[PDB]
């Protein structure tokens, strides 16, 4: 399906479904972000978490 | 306080360069590969003419399977970059559809828009400039030729759209 996520500076991005770092890898570099310096979220989850788990729920990301 | 916010939307076909144009504008590097964008929103603070401007930009998806919610992306933006590839006749013919969808959702014959002929770094263009000129003349909007790889007219295109919004 699809899951939308927010970015800094009132920016955001939507990606489809695996490793949440591998699912959001290309978009993070596209939007300008290294996945080591940042992590998902108002409750943070692990970077190796399955991406298809939080389908339908929207998360945020900060450094 | 002395800063104005411009919400910009980029629409077009699937393989024209809506992302390459936007990515070249923000990070000053051309993406040779092709990862089709679903929906992306970026922001960049620039100085156009005299004032400092904050630009909210929306990279839509050309695919109609994801462009079902195209009414939402259009219902918020205040300016539109309509992009076709000068080596894609179909993308140029599809500009008519987008302008109607824009002129419908906004209910206006005058909307801040700019016609952009992308991929002008290639040869053997299937769409001549004079054709894209006449279409923009019919809509009452300007036409600018760009190349995301060459960075040719990439700034001119976006800044002219902001001026088209600011001069509304
Ligand atoms: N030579 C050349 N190639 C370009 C140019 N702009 C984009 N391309 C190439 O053509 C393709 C277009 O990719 P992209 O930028 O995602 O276009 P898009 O319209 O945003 N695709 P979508 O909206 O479906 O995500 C890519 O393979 C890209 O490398 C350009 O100005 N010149
Ligand atoms: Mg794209």
């Amino acid at each position: 399906n699809t899951i939308r996520v927010l970015l800094p500076n009132q920016e955001w991005t939507v990606v489809k479904v695996m490793s949440l770092h591998d699912s959001l890898m290309k978009a993070l570099k596209r939007h300008g972000l290294q996945p080591e310096s940042s992590a998902v979220f108002k409750a943070r989850l692990d970077w190796n978490t399955d991406a298809a788990s939080l389908i339908g729920e929207e998360l945020q990301v900060d450094f | 306080d002395p800063m104005t916010e411009y919400k910009l939307v980029v629409v077009g076909a699937v393989g024209v360069g809506k992302s390459a144009l936007t990515i070249q504008l923000i990070q000053n590097h051309f993406v040779d590969e092709y990862d089709p964008t679903i929906e992306d929103s970026y922001r960049k603070q620039v100085v156009i003419d005299g004032e400092t401007c904050l630009l909210d930009i929306l990279d839509t998806a050309g695919q109609e399977e994801y462009s079902a919610m195209r009414d939402q992306y259009m219902r918020t933006g205040e300016g539109f970059l309509c992009v076709f590839a000068i080596n894609n006749t179909k993308s140029f013919e599809d500009i008519h559809q987008y302008r109607e969808q824009i002129k419908r959702v906004k209910d206006s014959d005058d909307v801040p828009m700019v016609l952009v002929g992308n991929k002008c770094d290639l040869a053997a263009r299937t769409v001549e400039s004079r054709q894209a000129q006449d279409l923009a003349r019919s809509y009452g909007i300007p036409y600018i030729e760009t190349s995301a790889k060459t960075r040719q007219g990439v700034e001119d295109a976006f800044y002219t759209l902001v001026r088209e919004i600011r001069q509304h």
